[PDB]
């Protein structure tokens, strides 16, 4: 199981920030775990940030 | 979520760090090496995961969660963090723990203040750097006084690194204005480490 | 209001409504299929 950022590393202001994980060794499809982002700013703690998951209910 | 700023120990000895803020079962502590990603060290309180030595511990009384490392060693210096979910689905972490294993020995932080120069007063900017180095623990606190009262306005202060002597240092940056430079005659630097505190002053 | 003999309690009472009630009905299992082989040619669908 491994997880590959890939970006902009370098975005202006006031823009639209765009990341895109790529899992390998793993489907999205399983139900098993969320999926989401965790991001830590220099030199500070670690702030969440959301996740989501297909795998729905009957509402 | 409530986590001590620092945390030291020798090679051997048992450390306990705690967290506070934490109603249900849900804890979990995470190491993250510097330069590197963090890596889930514990979950569910006191479950291991794979690969995880028997060392780590989890542990929570009352409101109060607690994690446990015995037989200290050189890759256990990191920065510890812990997590718990609250409320629906959210989840939230603490400031962290940074646990040392760097070599002896312990000593006092030295200060050294400079006030603002003549050539940046005349960019309209005033700004006055405290230099705080060869201290143990790595963790320390700067605050700033002007005249009496307090400064609480304009602190920049960073996470300390490790020297070449293996002494860690810091640098704190405030910055303020000419007008309140000139009219309060001193400015003071206080630095507090482990209760102990170290104090500068420097006027026009 | 329907029933064979209505005074006699040991026969049933048919009742036609009018507005319909809304049910619901649901099974809030979510699950899969094995469909495991015990062949030839045969394949039994266990509740996995
Ligand atoms: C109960 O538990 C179940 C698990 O046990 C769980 O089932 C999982 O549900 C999720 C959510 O639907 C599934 O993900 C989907 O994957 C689709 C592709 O599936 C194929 O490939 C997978 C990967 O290999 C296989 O795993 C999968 O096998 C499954 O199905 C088999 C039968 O086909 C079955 O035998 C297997 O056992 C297994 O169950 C299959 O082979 C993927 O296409 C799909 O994406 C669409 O659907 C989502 C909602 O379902 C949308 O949110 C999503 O945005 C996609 O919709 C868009 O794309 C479609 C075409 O791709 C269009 O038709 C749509 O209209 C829509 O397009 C519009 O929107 C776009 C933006 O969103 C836009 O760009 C377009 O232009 C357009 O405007 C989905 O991700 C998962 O595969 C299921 N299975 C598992 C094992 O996880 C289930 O959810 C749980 N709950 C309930 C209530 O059942
Ligand atoms: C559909 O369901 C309904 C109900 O859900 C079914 O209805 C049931 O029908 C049966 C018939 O098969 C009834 O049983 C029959 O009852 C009659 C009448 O009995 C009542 O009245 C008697 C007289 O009443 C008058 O007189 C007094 C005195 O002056 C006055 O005060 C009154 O106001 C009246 O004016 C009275 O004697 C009865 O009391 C006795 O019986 C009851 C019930 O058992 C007891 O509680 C009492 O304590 C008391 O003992 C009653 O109040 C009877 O006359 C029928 O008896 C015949 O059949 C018997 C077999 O069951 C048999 O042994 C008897 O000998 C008698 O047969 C006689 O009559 C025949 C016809 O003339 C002759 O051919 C025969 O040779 C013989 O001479 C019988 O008991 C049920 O009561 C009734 N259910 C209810 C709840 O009332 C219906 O059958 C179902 N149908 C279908 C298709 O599904």
């Amino acid at each position: 199981p491994q997880l590959q950022e890939s970006g902009p590393t370098l975005v202006e202001a006031s823009e639209t920030l765009s990341l895109t994980c790529a899992v390998s060794g793993d489907s999205t499809a399983a139900c098993n775990s969320f999926w989401g982002w965790v991001r830590q700013p220099p030199g500070k703690g670690l702030e969440w940030v959301g996740s989501l998951s297909h795998c729905a209910s009957y509402w | 979520l409530t986590q001590p700023p620092s945390a030291s120990g020798s090679p051997g000895q048992s450390i306990t760090i705690s967290c506070t803020g934490t109603s249900n079962n849900f804890v979990s502590w995470y190491q993250q090496h510097a330069g590197k990603a963090p890596k889930l060290v514990i979950y569910d309180v006191n479950k291991r995961p794979s690969g995880v030595p028997d060392r780590f511990s989890g542990s929570k009384s009352g409101n109060t969660a607690s994690l446990t490392v015995s037989g200290l060693q050189t890759d256990d210096e990191a920065v510890y963090y812990c997590g718990s979910l609250v409320g629906n689905w959210d989840v939230i972490f603490g400031g962290g723990t940074k646990l040392t294993v760097l070599g002896q020995p312990k000593a006092a932080p030295s200060v050294t203040l400079f006030p603002p120069s003549s050539e940046e007063l005349q960019a309209n900017k005033a700004t006055l750097v405290c230099l705080i180095s060869d201290f143990y623990p790595g963790a320390v606190t700067v605050a700033w006084k002007a005249d009496s009262s307090p400064v609480k306005a304009g602190v920049e202060t960073t996470t300390p690194s490790k020297q070449s002597n293996n002494k860690y240092a810091a640098s704190s940056y405030l910055s303020l204005t000419p007008e309140q430079w000139k009219s309060h005659r001193s400015y003071s630097c206080q630095v507090t480490h482990e209760g102990s505190t170290v104090e500068k002053t420097v006027a026009p | 209001i329907r029933s064979e003999n209505i005074t006699n309690n040991a026969k049933n009472i048919l009742v036609q409504f009018n507005t319909p009630v809304q049910i619901n009905c649901t099974r809030p299992n979510n699950n899969t299929r094995k469909s495991i082989r015990i062949g030839p040619g045969q394949a039994f669908y266990a509740t996995g």
